[PDB]
RNA sequence: AACGCGGGGUUAAGGUGCCGGAGUGGACGCUCAUCAGACACCACAAAAGGCGUUAGUACAUCUUGACAGCAGGACGGUGGCCAUGGAAGUCGGAAUCCGCUAAGGACUGUGUAACAACUCACCUGCCGAAUGUACUAGCCCUGAAAAUGGAUGGCGCUCAAGC
RNA sequence: ACAGGGAUGGCUUGUGGCGGCCAAGCGUUCAUAGCGACGUCGCUUUGAUCCUUCGAUGUCGGCUCUUCCUAUCAUACCGAAGCAGAAUUCGGUAAGCGUUGGAUUGUUCACCCACUAAUAGGGAACGUGAGCUGGGUUUAGACCGUCGUGAGACAGGUUAGUUUUACCCUACUGAUGAACUCGUCGCAAUGGUAAUUCAGCUUAGUACGAGAGGAACCGCUGAUUCAGAUAAUUGGUU
């Protein structure tokens, strides 16, 4: 485009009080409406979230798994 | 004031409002075939009837010609007829033998010359004046349809010196 | 090719749109009523106008009835508004007159009554061939 | 709302303000660009307008319709008695002109 | 790295071989070792080598590996 | 020239000497050009470009999945119905839309002003929604026509869907049974959303248990006809 | 992620003298001398070995590390230009109107001038002035072929590009009108 | 004269994009809810009417540009049947005219409704309904538009054959020398090759004999079987032999 | 944060490049915008489009040689079947197997009237060590604009005076 | 007649609604439900017919004149298309420069006609509103139609009919001017800025083409619209 040699009317970054107030009211209304759809949400939600686990690039994941298995064996022996 | 626009549950919404028997339909079909036109009788209140089951069907040639185009396209798609992927090899001919082709060419040439003579028998010209468009205005025809919509009896007035000329079919 | 001829020097245009000029050929028309001028530019409120040697579009107001329902091309061959040639001569004819042609410039009639202008005769060779007097 | 019929503007903005000139003698705003390879010459002169008259010119202009013909043209006569040179001004070049 | 040469996916039948080809070559050589009296090593350097098909056809009682 | 003259010219004289190299280089620059178009276009052209690119990416992914999975009717119908285009085919007597947005009388009717003075009379009301006037309809005279149902808003037919048979047919409207907002709206025959209308179902071929032909049933309007320009209804079956 | 150290190397032939000061590279060989200012790119030049020029960047981003490859290719092409030279062969082909190419050498400016006449019968004479250091000849071995040789690859290729761009067919079908001057071969003089 | 002056026939999606871009860009697009309802109605009415007028102009150009098969000389009419299947040809053009008429009906209906619309939202929904229904109607024309564009290009590249002038029409089996004769007597660029059916179309050249223009028509070869077994390539020659009053030069290779 | 008139001290919210009192303050990063951003959250707006730039996650290949190239191979039944004036992998419809294999589709494209010829999938040799794919998170660009000349309050700011 | 009170908006733009199906994904994996882009499918004349025009509560104009926007009709340049040539079609950058003359009021005055390179669309009013002048439009006179017993009102139709500044401030266009002695010759910050389009000769009946047809660069000559002057000549003016 010929933007450099012939720029157009600038897009003002100066806000107006009316628009700021309207945007604040709309944001509050959206937050309340989202709370309302959340309290009447019929979508299924799991009791326990899917836990990501241990990263592979962690260098001591193998000994941490050894610790987990040892803790399970100790708990089974105690119980 | 904004009302509560609610529809109650009712068994009447799921039933048939109007039913008709086959004997009644056949009697109505016989009446439909037997009916004639009398100018000295007028229609006062139409009977609510299932006319699609009572009036006769379309004619044979009409029923075929309304579906000839769709039938030809279903038989041969546009892409198989002409184009880069076309598979059409033998054309469709109205003749079968060489003698029939010669006779067909003779009749085709005669008909083409007849059409050319008819068209010949039938500096640019000036535009038609807008005075001759009078009586065809959208405002005038809005008025006409308003009067028709509001009237029960319509008197169509004819000049006695040119009745079919002034008649509005 | 549009009807405006090339190589024409500027002259005074004496015949605007709405002028009635005489018909100088034996096509059957007696007068030509100018409705448009070929090569006329665009200007607000300005009437298109033509001079000697210009092609205009005209309707026939008096003449044979077959000519009355068409828009004919015509070439102006005489004008009464005085104009100057390049040799310094200001001149005018005693009437405004034109001849009916086709878009390619050939005449509809077969003879021209009265003289024609040098501009018209030089721009249109058929008018030059059918002109008895060139002034 | 928009102007329905377009028309070009009356007059040119390149000649504003339409005021009286600040001097009666015309001012040479620009001189020809100096080339040091050319011989020395004066770039201007003065005269007094006497009036106008008419000529007949024998025209040699190939391509024109009036080629090899006589044309009548208007001309202007400027009376030019010789000028007298009485001075010399030198100009240096500065970042302000 | 957002700027990246886009890899073309091949919409053709044959896929890459992988380690299964290597294991199959190993098994074929190790099962053809005990069946033959001699094993020759041959070289074809800077050659088009499409005549090894004719060599294989002519020596039908032998086994040639060119992996 | 005649027939395939450019192809014959290519066969006899070739092409321009740099044509292959120019085509190869342009295809090679297409990646930079596509990213430049994605980052530098503006407005509606950019939006249409982005939607088109989204579509091509989806289709390419679908083709990729098909090539991955290369190496791996529903209802019983008779033989004469095989290979034809058959429909997919998927107490409390409640309608599918039991509640809609109620229409106030100020929204329903506008005031038609009469008189030559500056102060006008305001008794005439014009219906601003589609209506059904029924058969044998003659308009009231203007001196006594309080309610005006304009001719350009009167409807006679509707696109009616049978939920069981999964077929949409254009049927004639027989009557208006119940507009949910107002009995006056029912009497004026206003076709709005949630309205129960009576439709002629002769084209659907419905036969009752006793063998009689059912040619009138109830449908509910499921769209907004004043915004839509048409009436869409669902049969109450 | 900033890379601590990155290095490139440029081997130098035995008959080539390379001098770098303030990132201004001067390469002289049997065919002459080429010069190029590379001060727009931050780089440490060094002599890592006899006959090897080392290029280093310290604490640089991936883009800064990548610019060294461009610098390497540029200096290598300068070395190739002063050692073997660069030669672009162009061919002009025509259908009906024979293209007339005249090559002169301007004594005032020292540059070559190529004049193209009768391109698709046009009456205009197209004139292209070569970059300095580019020599243009009409080949006698082959038909309708120009040969542009030089030490600067950029100059030779841009001159060939100028000759290709000036003979452009406009408002015609290019499937039918094949006329033009095209770069037919690229290589070295030696 | 020929048929090179048919304007190009766009596809369905190209047609939609062209029409909607004209509506977007040749008309103002900014309307405000605070304006008068008559102003808003006029804005949306202008959008609908202009979209219909663009559609009608393009459809009318397509319809009036293509040849009318009833008005042709019988040679041209039967040749266009042989090349393009007159049934498919007429069906495609009839669908184009039907879509044009339906678009005009939709425009009239939605202009009539926009007369009574009461808000910018309702006017906007009616405008979108009108334009969407026009888009659906154009989208239903995908196969006829492709077929008509192919037919247009072939018709533009057809030779110009005057059926009522002096003409020498060359016929026979393949590989007998028809193209060699036509090349030797005319300036036509018809290929001469040793394989059968080198010439698959009608070629025409011209010559002068005693200051008169003669046209020479080279045809594809004909085999020895009845007419119902001939393909379109041989039926071009058969139609030329049947409908052109010519001097037939039947070539045999002995 | 609440109020009589005054002096001294200290703060809150907000600020400390200049206008302007107070830091061109310190540390670690990120970002270059053809009108960035600096008081955003709402809308435009989507599971949106980016061969912009970084940080991650998962899966996969790799000295038994990966990813990129270059040099070569890319074969036999077979011109598979039907169809076509012609149709040999490459106008179509349907099948899509075997041999030789290191590997090579009853073929990915260019090409021929049909062949031929070239090219791709795949394989080998040369080379030499890390890569590929998809998602996630940041910041950047696009994600729609009219109409007098103008606005992060202004100058202006780019290892910031932005985040 | 009197006393008073008044005169939706970071909106919009290019792609319909309803009903079903499919669906990458989101969720769910003690329930296998629910959301879901991309799509798709149903309803909404063999180039026809012309014997189906479907309601003013909402009001627009014209003249003169300046400027801006680009959402480009023409002019400039460019990409693609069986784009041979010619004529074009689609698209891109571009608002520098233009974008006309008429007919029709038994009417939403919108459609026709011609010229032309082309006859592009908007804003600055219509998100109420003192330039001039026609229509919505409506004080008092008058008539017909509809309604009412009537005064009268209206579904309506017609005719005739009073607002009449500027010398003020600012703005704008021009004209003088104190202070620095008077004058002559100068410079140039800053502000404004200007040209536009067609045609003809040549190239050339050439390239290209089966034919019909048929260019362009260089060169040359006029004309359109605009602008700035001038009065030798010709008209007008006394
Ligand atoms: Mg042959």
């Amino acid at each position: 485009a010929g933007t450099i040699n012939k720029p157009k009317k600038p897009t003002s970054k100066r806000k107006t009080t009316r628009l700021r107030a309207k945007i604040s009211k709309r944001a509050a209304e959206k937050k309340r409406k989202e709370r309302k759809l959340a309290r009447k949400n019929p979508e299924w939600r799991s009791k326990l979230k899917k836990d990501p686990g241990i990263p592979n690039l962690f260098p001591y994941k193998e000994r941490l798994l050894q610790q987990i298995e040892e803790e399970r064996i100790r708990r089974k022996e105690e119980l | 004031e904004v009302p509560k626009a609610v529809i109650e549950p009712n068994r009447k919404w799921f039933t048939n409002t109007r039913v008709i028997s086959q004997d009644t339909l056949q009697s109505f079909r016989e009446a439909m075939a037997e009916k004639q036109k009398d100018p000295y009788t007028v229609l006062l209140k139409s009977n609510k009837l299932p006319m699609s089951l009572i009036r006769d069907g379309p004619k044979l040639e009409d029923g075929l010609k309304k579906h000839q185009a769709k039938m030809t396209i279903e038989r041969e798609p546009f892409s198989e007829t002409f184009g880069p992927k076309a598979q059409r090899k033998r054309p469709k001919l109205s003749f079968n033998t060489v003698d029939e082709l010669a006779g067909y060419s003779e009749q085709s040439l005669d008909s083409y010359h007849a059409r050319l003579e008819e068209k010949k028998l039938l500096s640019v010209a000036t535009a038609k004046e807008a005075i001759f468009n009078k009586g065809t205005s959208k405002r005038i025809w809005n008025e006409l349809y308003k009067v028709i919509d509001s009237s029960d009896v319509i008197l169509h007035v004819l000049d006695a010196r040119d009745p079919l000329g002034t008649r509005c079919r | 090719k549009r009807g405006a001829p090339g190589g024409k020097l500027k002259m005074t245009l004496g015949l605007p749109v709405g002028a009635i000029m005489n018909c100088a050929d034996n096509s059957g028309a007696r007068n030509l009523y100018i409705i448009a001028v070929k090569g006329a530019g665009a200007r607000l409120n300005r009437l298109p106008a033509g001079g000697v040697g210009d092609m205009v579009m005209a309707t026939v107001k008096k003449g044979k009835p077959e000519l009355r329902k068409k828009v004919h091309p015509a070439v102006i061959v005489r004008q009464a508004k005085p104009w100057k040639r390049f040799d310094g001569v200001f001149l005018y004819f005693e009437d405004n007159a034109g001849v009916i042609v086709n878009p390619k410039g050939e005449m509809k009639g077969s003879a021209i009554t009265g003289p024609v202008g040098k501009e018209a005769a030089e721009l249109w060779p058929r008018i030059a061939s059918n002109a008895g007097v060139v002034m | 709302s928009h102007r329905k019929y377009e028309a070009p503007r009356h007059g040119s903005l390149a000649f504003l303000p339409r005021k009286r000139a600040a001097r009666h003698r015309g001012r040479v705003k620009s001189f020809p660009k100096d080339d040091p390879k050319k011989p020395v010459h004066l770039t201007a002169a003065m005269g007094y307008k006497a009036g106008m008259t008419t000529i007949v010119r024998d025209l040699d202009r190939p391509g024109a319709k009036a080629h090899k013909k006589e044309v009548v043209e208007a001309v202007t006569i400027i009376d030019c008695p010789p000028m007298v040179v009485v001075g010399l001004v030198g100009y240096i070049e500065t970042p302000r002109g | 790295p957002k700027s990246k040469r886009a890899r073309v996916y091949h919409l053709t039948q044959v896929n890459k071989k992988g380690r299964e080809a290597k294991e199959r070559l190993f098994s074929n050589i190790r099962e053809t070792i005990p069946k033959y009296q001699h094993c020759f090593v041959f070289s074809v350097d800077n050659m088009r080598n499409n005549y090894l098909k004719d060599v294989r056809h002519e020596l039908n009682d032998c086994r040639i590996f060119f992996g | 020239p005649q027939n395939e003259y450019i192809e014959r010219h290519r066969k006899l004289h070739g092409r321009r000497l740099d044509a292959e190299e120019r085509a190869r280089k342009k295809a090679a620059r297409e990646g930079h050009k596509n990213s430049e178009n994605a980052q530098n276009l503006r407005g509606l052209r950019a939006k249409l470009y982005a939607k088109q690119r989204h579509a091509q990416k989806i289709q390419m992914r679908k083709a990729i999945k098909q090539h991955e999975e290369r190496n791996v009717p529903s209802d019983p119908i008779p033989s004469y119905l095989l290979d034809r285009a058959n429909p997919t085919t998927a107490a409390r007597f409640s309608v599918p839309i039991p509640k809609v947005r109620g229409i106030s009388e100020e929204e329903m009717f506008k005031v038609v002003k009469t008189g030559k003075k500056t102060h006008k009379k305001g008794w005439k009301r014009i219906v601003t929604k589609p209506t059904f006037v029924g058969p044998d309809f003659t308009r009231r005279p203007v001196k006594y026509e309080r309610f005006i149902r304009p001719m350009g808003l009167r409807y006679k037919k509707a696109n009616v869907t049978h939920p069981t048979l999964n077929v949409t047919v254009q049927l004639p409207i027989l009557s208006v049974k119940k507009n949910p907002s107002n009995p006056l709206y029912t009497q004026l025959g206003v076709l709005t959303k949630g309205t129960i209308i009576e439709v002629n179902v002769s084209d659907l071929g419905i036969v009752t248990a006793s063998g009689k032909i059912a040619w009138g049933r109830y449908a509910q309007i499921t769209n907004n006809p004043e915004n839509d320009g048409c009436v869409n209804a669902v049969l109450l079956v | 992620m900033r890379y601590i150290h990155s290095e490139e190397t440029i081997p130098v032939p035995e008959n080539v003298k390379v001098s770098i000061k303030s990132r201004l590279v001067t390469v002289e060989g049997p065919r002459g001398k080429l010069q190029k200012d590379l001060s727009h790119i931050a780089v440490n030049f060094s002599v890592v070995k006899k006959g090897v020029i080392g290029l280093e960047i310290h604490h640089g981003s991936r883009k800064d590390v990548a610019a060294l490859r461009t610098v390497r290719t540029i200096i290598n092409n300068m070395i190739i230009g002063v050692t073997k030279g660069f030669k672009y062969k162009m061919r002009y082909v025509y259908a009906h109107f024979p293209i007339n190419v005249n090559v002169e050498k301007n004594a005032e400016t020292g540059c070559y001038e190529v004049e193209i006449r009768n391109f698709i019968g046009e009456k205009i004479v197209r004139k292209v002035v070569m970059a300095p250091g580019v020599e243009v000849e009409i080949s006698k071995a082959q038909k309708d072929e120009l040969i542009l040789s030089g030490n600067s690859l950029e100059a030779v290729s841009q001159s060939a590009a100028d000759i290709q761009q000036i003979c452009k067919v406009r408002n015609k079908d290019i499937r039918k009108f094949l006329d033009g001057i095209y770069v037919s071969e690229k290589g070295n003089i030696v | 004269t020929g048929w090179k002056d048919i304007p190009p026939v766009p596809t369905a999606q190209e047609f939609i994009d062209i029409v909607l871009s004209r509506t977007q860009r040749r008309l103002p697009t900014q309307i405000r809810p605070g304006f008068k309802i008559s102003r808003i109605r006029a804005f949306y009415t202008r959008k609908v009417k202009f979209t219909q007028e663009t559609c009608s102009e393009k459809f009318g150009a397509i319809i009036s540009s293509f040849p009318v098969l009833s008005d042709q000389h019988p040679f041209h009419r039967d040749l266009m049947n042989i090349l393009y299947d007159a049934d498919h040809f007429k069906v495609a053009l009839g669908q184009i005219s039907t879509a044009k008429n339906l678009i005009e009906t939709i425009s009239r209906d939605y202009v009539r409704l926009l007369k009574y619309a009461q808000s910018l939202y309702q006017c906007k929904q009616l405008k979108r309904a009108a334009l969407g229904r026009m888009a659906t109607l154009i989208k239903r024309l995908k196969d006829p538009l492709i077929y008509l564009d192919q037919v247009r290009q072939h018709l533009a590249r057809l030779p110009d054959i005057n059926p009522t002038t002096r003409t020498l029409l060359v016929a026979g089996f393949p590989n007998v020398g028809k193209s060699s004769f036509v090349r030797s007597v005319t300036r036509a660029d018809t290929p001469v090759e040793p394989y059968a059916f080198t010439t698959k179309s009608l070629f025409v050249g011209h010559l002068d004999y005693k200051y008169l223009r003669y046209q020479v028509i080279d045809t594809p070869g004909i085999l020895d079987h009845p007419l119902e077994e001939m393909n379109t390539i041989e039926m071009q020659s058969v139609t030329a032999l049947a409908h052109l009053r010519a001097a037939v030069l039947y070539f045999m290779d002995i």
